[PDB]
């Protein structure tokens, strides 16, 4: 016969999300610069505005197709509209994002509209996204509220690759006394404690480390050019439709906002616009400029091996 | 308990999976914010306890006796030897990180836990009589999501989930040699949520998503973002990989999640999450298109958005993010758990 | 009920679900409004359809219960097109007043009183429906904006009561087949321009209308008419346009069923304007969407003009032949304005023999059912049942409507005229693929005329077209090129189905065959695909426009990335062209005006005109209307036959380009000269539409003609049996300079036109 619902077994309390009420317009997103106060009984709603894609306008995706819903990323890189086209972008790791801002990638630099770059609210993050992404309808100021709660409630998950004994290991120990060595200088964009649960290995700041993807011509230029050198004698083909990752770009913005390197073993295709495929390529001066980020070209494979080690300790 | 990923308290259990004893007779779930797992006698349909594991598990397993439910426990890094009639956790042992899935060897005598942290790849094996994990499979890339074993026993498929890759691959493993065969890529593809079998073997079904991550994002029209994808994999070696659409032209299921196999596998049963409905497919309709058409013929058909159609037996009306399915030993009744409504949703099938 | 996806309970829907909260929304239907017509061919001039002004016709609420009728429009000397509020205590419709003002949109609640005029216009309104935009729930909205570098603040309120799209034409304009009329849809605020100002933080720019409180913005641009707008269950507008685009669909065009946004930034294609699909000729009307099994549901009539006929569906969710049906189906009578109820029932108005009702359908035995009302001296149709209509979910808009655009990253409306110092306002477009297409090598313009691949297409023109203004009666004659290609759609203007159209300018393609441009916005506007040579391989037969500030995509040429596929995976080099630079809005090249070649005559690159204007970092060219070039066969080519050709070419060898500009008299008619007479002769098993013995309309690489200047084989499709002769050849490629040459080359693809100067002229033409 035709297949159809004979009954719902309920094992549970029953729970309903909430309902539509009048959406924002984009001005009134616009107009929310900082948070609001946090609560704790809106995050399950905001967890449900999250994960469903039935709110968008054909059901295509929601916005666990790209953060997944561990509330982490899939690491998919993406063109989005606002920032410039050929201007790339690494899916955001949502976890512990309340503890650092401004939001996105881009930081101050650039970006006197604290909105696409050096975003001053979550809100204006999600906010947009139903016009600017999902081309669907806008939120209701509530269930923003709630969406926002449930991002600011993310906690970071902790290293895997440590001792069961909580203690670290004699590899990562090596490596992390190379991270804060004060001439390779990570500890300066990146302070922060192995065992301190409150480091956020970030300074919260704008800076140009040489990541800035440009032109053939310079900044401002068309085409781009190859900023992964590895990848370039590869003879890996540029406009190639198969790479995981982009070896091009054009950015229309030099310096960004750093990340934190907590949770940064569950990134994957680091820096702002995925450049760097492995923790690996953020350091050995592959996909950027020669030691603008750290100094690391008097360091050799066995250091860098323990630097990463320690990195996937954080 | 807590919501994932957070210190917040919630009182609602949030069933993230379900599965049946292959006599049907009990349905498990497994709740992943109320950190236990839920029993219902199918016949009556209603609860007969709820036994404590540890925290937040996504998955379970029965034996094929049906006296044991083997549970992983995702954020504790472990899996649960529950006594199913006792109603009582009799054991932990602990895995690699974040297990989304474990299945019972056709003998019973092994369980297999796919172990899904994004930087971490291994399938750890389990003796049943020791209880306890022998060694770790080392699959082809990180993170997978789940695995599946064959009718024949002889053979484990991984779906391997990987953060940062547009083609994501399926790992073949042989269980008397212990490690990897063949690795077969899907390309274009990302979030893979299950693997399921035929029951003739000759066959495996993934769902999945397609991105289109090279194309500026501006509307939401044809998919130019995302489209909806299972995909069929023929087990034979040099076995075709058939991308096949889920969606309409203006109706699309958003995240396709869990995957139940009809016994005699005349229908395939898929949740979708996000658009919280269960998406039943006629199989001998998709696998006769899989004969039928060539590579490139198919690879073509991917992107047709009028095709579902002809395959496509009905969407059934569910609760709140159905993420799993399953199917009874008659194949008469599925069963999708919802996380938000926090239950689960009966469905009569085409089966008499 | 849940429809299209699962809700809180069971038995219940989401509210993202349009089709079951409309299920649920509904409630008993007691009262409803229809349109009651004179019968005759000037009360029911449904063959003239879009145009359709039932003169003495009035709008009437009829309770299904105490079956008492009651006549709301007594102050109209005519009534039309009943739309119901969301509430259902008020209704729009189109009309005209006893006291004149012509036919316009006017709003008045369902008791008969609180009448209010909501247009004038130059022109006829027809078919107002409303749009709820920033307004899902009753109450005041309020509007914010940036206080120009300050803060986000507020300023002021604005009740909500949507917007109000329509459908509308202008007053002395001729469509494609040269009726007098044009239909397009518009966006209307009913608040005055402040409903625009709370979406956006700025009032709607376009026509204003103070004394009504009201503003007007043009969405659709189509040459031909776009009419019968409704709602789409994910918020778009569904209506009907009229694609007459030249020679295309057998000479005929289709009117064809498809979507756009409401400010018009993304029309699509739904069912019937392809190859292959179902309907042919047929016209199609007045299609609403089933809430049950979702199918969009039509009136399909034998006649395109036809407003009458019979009902087919085809599904919403897969527009495609396999979801094909024809609803009525039989005996024996008129089918017309059905209306689907959110309980699945639904009302038509049925004529048996000879007079409509209005009539509840029934599915089962695929005809009329039981009967509704039916005064015997009336047509009594367009039924608009009274009950709860569920608001659609409103899409943001990135214009603020004429010369306005909004920024991606600010959101902030800007004017590319009066501001920014722009001639015109200008979008952008782009194509990953120019190489990738369904289509087939065949002779037809919108098919291949050879196969390319990538590297074979060097660069594409966009082509403006022209709207046909005749002011003077005595110089304009339809019917004039009869004996010509055009047949019956021929004019003074042209011996072809296309009319006057120029050249917007060319555009280079990148090695993968993708190519990014900025272009004029809000005019009407399509492409050819061009090769190492300069000729159109490929023509694109339609009418596309942008919206200011908009830009658009596409993956490929007629790929079915607009209609029945997904958008394939690309990684283009054009992308990288498009914006790359903070400053700017839109870094994309302007298209330049002209080509330049080499020695022989192949593609060498693009040429910069003289038509060159710090919001961009590229040259601003082709911005400016009056500069705008064309070709027109009596100032440009005429005078190249005259030097170069018509010395050895008379009567005694065809074909006869002699005798200058002097008119030549055809069946009583004096349009074109003796040359173009004679280069746009038919031939004898060929395909008007395809060409003529000479030449083929929007192709020059298949017509004999450039076939024997350029002395080589152009395509694969032979003009003719026998081409080349064997005796007494005489090589004809030495004969022009390249800019000749192709300039008869442009004049072919162009549409091979007589009078590419619209209006009259001070060049020879049709005088009486
Ligand atoms: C000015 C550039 C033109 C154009 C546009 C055409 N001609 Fe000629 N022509 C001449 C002769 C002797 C022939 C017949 C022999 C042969 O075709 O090689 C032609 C033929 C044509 C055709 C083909 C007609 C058909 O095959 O039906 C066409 C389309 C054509 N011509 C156009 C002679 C001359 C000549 C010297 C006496 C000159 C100068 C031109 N032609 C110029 C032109
Ligand atoms: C200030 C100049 C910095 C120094 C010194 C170090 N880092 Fe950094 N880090 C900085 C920026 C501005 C960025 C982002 C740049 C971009 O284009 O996105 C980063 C990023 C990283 C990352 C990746 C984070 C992510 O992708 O989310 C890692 C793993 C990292 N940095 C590590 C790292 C190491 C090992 C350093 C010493 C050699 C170091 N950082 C120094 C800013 C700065
Ligand atoms: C190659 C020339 C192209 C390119 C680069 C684009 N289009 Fe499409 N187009 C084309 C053909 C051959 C046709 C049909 C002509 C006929 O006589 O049937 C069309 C038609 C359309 C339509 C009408 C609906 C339809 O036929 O499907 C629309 C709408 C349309 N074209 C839009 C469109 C867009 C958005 C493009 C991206 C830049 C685009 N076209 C490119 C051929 C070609
Ligand atoms: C809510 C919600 C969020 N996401 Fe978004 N996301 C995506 C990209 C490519 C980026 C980075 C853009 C840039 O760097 O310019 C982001 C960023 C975020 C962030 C910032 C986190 C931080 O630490 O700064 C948040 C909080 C966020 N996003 C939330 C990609 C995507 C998607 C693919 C197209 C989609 C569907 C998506 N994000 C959805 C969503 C949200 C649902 C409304
Ligand atoms: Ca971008
Ligand atoms: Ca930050
Ligand atoms: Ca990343
Ligand atoms: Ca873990
Ligand atoms: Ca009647
Ligand atoms: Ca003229
Ligand atoms: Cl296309
Ligand atoms: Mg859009
Ligand atoms: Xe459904
Ligand atoms: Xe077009
Ligand atoms: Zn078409």
């Amino acid at each position: 016969g035709q297949p159809r619902v004979i009954s719902t077994i309920q094992t549970g309390a029953t729970w309903e999300p909430l309902g539509r009420e009048e959406p924002l317009t984009v001005p009134e997103v616009h107009f929310r610069v900082k948070h609001s106060p946090f609560k704790s009984e809106l995050v399950r709603y905001g967890q449900f505005q999250f994960n469903d894609a039935a709110w968008s306008l054909q059901g295509s995706y929601s916005c666990a197709s790209c953060h997944y819903e561990r509330g982490q990323t899939t690491g998919l890189i993406w063109d989005l509209g606002d920032e410039g086209w050929g201007s790339w972008k690494n899916t955001k790791y949502i976890r512990g994002g309340r503890y650092l801002p401004p939001f996105r990638h881009e930081g101050f630099t650039g970006h006197p509209d604290e909105i696409v770059g050096a975003t001053s609210s979550l809100d204006r993050v999600c906010g947009r996204d139903p016009g600017f992404v999902f081309r669907s309808e806008n939120f209701s100021p509530m269930r923003l509220e709630a969406l926002i709660c449930y991002i600011r409630a993310l906690e970071f998950t902790g290293s895997p690759f440590r001792n069961a004994d909580g203690s670290l290991t004699e590899a990562q120990k090596r490596g992390q006394k190379i991270f804060e060595d004060p001439k390779v200088g990570c500890l300066e964009c990146h302070p922060g404690d192995p065992m301190d649960p409150r480091a956020l290995f970030s300074d919260a700041q704008t800076h140009d480390v040489g990541t800035g993807r440009v032109g053939v011509n310079g900044f401002r230029s068309t085409p781009g050019k190859v900023f992964n050198i590895s990848a370039l004698e590869a003879g890996e083909d540029p406009y190639g439709v198969e790479s995981n990752t982009p070896i091009i770009g054009l950015d229309l913005v030099k310096e960004f906002d750093t990340p934190t390197l907590r949770d940064i073993y569950a990134s994957g295709t680091y820096f702002h616009d995925g450049g760097a495929r492995t923790l690996m390529d953020t350091i050995n001066n592959t996909v950027n400029d020669k030691d603008m980020h750290g100094r690391t070209s008097h360091l050799k494979q066995q250091e860098l091996q323990d630097l990463v080690e320690y990195l996937k300790a954080l | 308990g807590y919501i994932q990923g957070t210190h917040v308290k919630t009182d609602l259990p949030g069933p993230f999976h379900i599965t049946m004893s292959p006599d049907g007779s009990t349905l498990f779930i497994s709740n992943q914010s109320g950190h236990s797992v839920t029993f219902v006698d199918a016949r009556t349909q209603k609860v007969t306890g709820e036994v404590a594991v540890r925290v937040q598990p996504e998955a379970s397993a029965v034996t094929p006796d049906g006296a044991f439910l083997y549970v992983c426990n995702a954020e504790s890094d472990s899996v649960s030897v529950v006594d199913i009639q006792r109603k009582q956790e009799i054991k932990e042992i602990k895995v690699g990180d974040w297990p989304s899935g474990i299945k019972i060897s056709p003998d019973g005598k092994t369980a297999y836990v796919a172990c899904s942290g994004c930087m971490w790849n291994a399938i750890d094996v389990i003796d049943t009589g020791r209880m306890e994990k022998v060694r770790s499979i080392y699959t082809s890339d990180y993170g997978p999501r789940m695995v599946e074993i064959s009718p024949d026993g002889k053979t484990l498929v991984a779906i391997l989930d990987t953060v940062g890759s547009i083609n994501r691959s399926v790992d073949f493993i042989d269980i008397a040699s212990g490690r990897v065969v063949e690795n077969r890529v899907i390309h274009e593809s990302s979030n893979l949520r299950d693997v399921v079998y035929t029951p003739d073997g000759k066959y495996i079904a993934v769902t999945h998503q397609t991105p289109k991550n090279w194309l500026p994002v501006c509307e939401a029209e044809n998919g130019q973002v995302f489209t909806n994808n299972v995909t069929i994999i023929e087990t034979k070696a040099g076995g075709k990989v058939a991308r096949l659409p889920l969606d309409d032209l203006n109706n699309y299921d958003g995240n396709p999640y869990g995957m139940a196999m009809d016994p005699k596998g005349k229908y395939l049963y898929i949740g979708v999450r996000g658009m919280h409905r269960v998406t039943i497919l006629d199989m001998d309709k998709v696998l006769g298109l899989v004969r039928s058409s060539t590579q490139e013929e198919l690879d073509y058909l991917r992107d047709d958005l009028g095709l579902v159609r002809d395959y496509l037996v009905a969407r059934v009306p569910t609760g709140l993010g159905p993420s799993s399915v399953c199917l009874s030993p008659d194949g008469k009744f599925c069963y999708a758990a919802n996380y938000f409504s926090n239950n689960v949703t009966v469905i009569r099938t085409a089966v008499d | 009920e849940p429809v299209m996806t699962g809700g809180p309970v069971q038995g219940k829907a989401l509210w993202t679900d349009y089709s079951g909260m409309s299920k649920e929304v509904q409630g008993p239907v007691s009262q409803i409004l229809f349109t009651q017509s004179p019968r005759t061919a000037k009360g029911d001039p449904y063959q003239n359809y879009p145009h359709y002004i039932p003169e003495g016709s009035r709008i009437v609420l009829f309770d299904l219960n105490t079956k008492e009728l009651k006549v709301l429009t007594n102050d109209f000397a005519t009534a039309f097109d009943p739309c119901t509020y969301w509430d259902g205590k008020k209704f729009a419709f189109a009309g005209v007043h006893k006291k004149g003002g012509g036919c316009q949109i006017w709003e008045m609640n369902i008791d008969g009183s609180g009448l209010r005029q909501m247009t004038d216009l130059k022109g006829t309104c027809r078919s107002p429906i409303y749009y709820a935009a920033g307004s899902i729930e009753e109450g005041e909205g309020r509007i914010i904006w940036r206080d120009r570098e300050g803060d986000w603040k507020e300023h002021g309120m604005v009740e909500k009561t949507g917007m109000i799209i329509f459908s509308g034409s202008p007053e002395g304009v001729m469509d494609e087949f040269h009726n007098p009329y044009a239909y397009n849809l518009y966006r209307l605020d009913t608040q005055g321009g402040k409903i625009i100002q709370r979406i956006t933080g700025h009032v709607l720019s376009g026509i204003e209308f103070p004394h009504l409180n009201t503003t007007i913005d043009q969405i659709t641009y189509n040459l031909s008419s776009n009419f019968d707008p409704w709602l789409t269950p994910d918020g778009n507008i569904l209506f009907s346009s009229v694609q007459a685009n030249g020679s295309r669909a057998g000479g005929e065009g289709r009117v064809m069923i498809c979507v756009d946004n409401w400010d018009g930034a993304y029309p699509r294609p739904i069912y019937g304007n392809c190859d292959g699909e179902i309907g042919g000729t047929s016209g199609r009307s007045q299609a609403k969407i089933t809430f049950g099994d979702r199918k969009i549901v039509y009136v399909e009539s034998p006649y395109m003009n036809w407003g009458v006929g019979q009902l087919a569906a085809v599904s919403w969710d897969a527009p495609f032949n396999k979801t094909y049906e024809k609803l009525t189906g039989k005996d024996g009578g008129l089918y017309r304005s059905p209306y689907p109820l959110p309980d699945d029932r639904m009302l038509v108005s049925y004529a048996e023999r000879g007079d409509f009702g209005i009539y509840w359908f029934n599915f089962s035995k695929c005809a009329a059912g039981d009967k509704v009302y039916d005064d015997p001296n009336w047509n009594d149709h367009q039924p608009a049942p009274v009950y709860v209509k569920y608001k659609p979910r409103w899409i943001n808009t990135f214009t603020a409507g004429k010369n306005f655009g909004v920024t991606v990253v600010t959101y902030q409306p800007f004017d590319q005229v009066k501001v920014e110092g722009y001639p015109h306002s200008w979008g952008t477009w782009i194509c990953f693929d120019t190489t990738l297409s369904d289509q087939p090598v065949g002779p037809y313009p919108h098919q291949k005329a050879k196969n390319v691949s990538h590297g074979d297409i060097k660069a594409v023109r966009i082509i403006q077209g022209y709207q046909c203004v005749e002011p003077d009666s005595t110089r304009f004659r339809v019917g004039a090129g009869a004996h010509l290609l055009g047949g019956e759609r021929s004019s003074s203007n042209s011996g072809t189905a296309f009319q006057q159209r120029g050249i917007i300018g060319y555009q280079y393609v990148e090695s993968d065959g993708s190519t990014v441009t900025s272009q004029l916005s809000d005019v009407p506007y399509y492409m050819q695909i061009l090769d190492d040579k300069g000729m159109s391989v490929q023509t694109a037969l339609t009418w596309a426009y942008l919206r200011p500030y908009h830009g658009r995509i596409c993956s490929g040429c007629h790929y079915g990335s607009y209609r029945g596929r997904a958008f394939k995976n690309i990684h283009a080099k054009a992308l990288y062209n498009w914006w790359y630079d903070d400053r700017s809005h839109y870094d994309s090249p302007f298209a330049f005006r002209y080509l330049k070649f080499d020695n022989d005559g192949n593609y060498k690159g693009v040429k910069h005109g003289e038509d060159v204007v710090g919001t961009t970092s590229q040259p601003v060219e082709g911005l400016t209307l009056d500069k705008q070039r064309t070709v027109d066969f009596r100032r440009d080519i005429q005078p190249i036959l005259d030097a170069k050709c018509a010395m050895c070419h008379d009567s005694n060898n065809p074909p006869n380009l002699g005798g200058g500009l002097e008119l030549v008299s055809v069946d009583g008619i004096a349009a074109y000269s003796r040359a173009y007479n004679s280069l746009l002769e038919p031939q004898r098993g060929k395909d008007p539409n395809i060409g003529g013995k000479y030449v083929n309309p929007s192709a020059a690489i298949n017509s004999l003609l450039v076939w024997r200047l350029y002395e080589a084989e152009l395509s694969a499709n032979a003009p003719r049996e026998k081409i080349f002769p064997i005796e007494g050849r005489l090589l004809h490629n030495k004969f022009l300079t390249q800019d000749e040459r192709y300039a008869i080359v442009e004049w072919i693809d162009l549409g091979a036109q007589w009078d590419n100067i619209p209006g009259p002229d001070f060049y020879p033409g049709y005088l009486v």
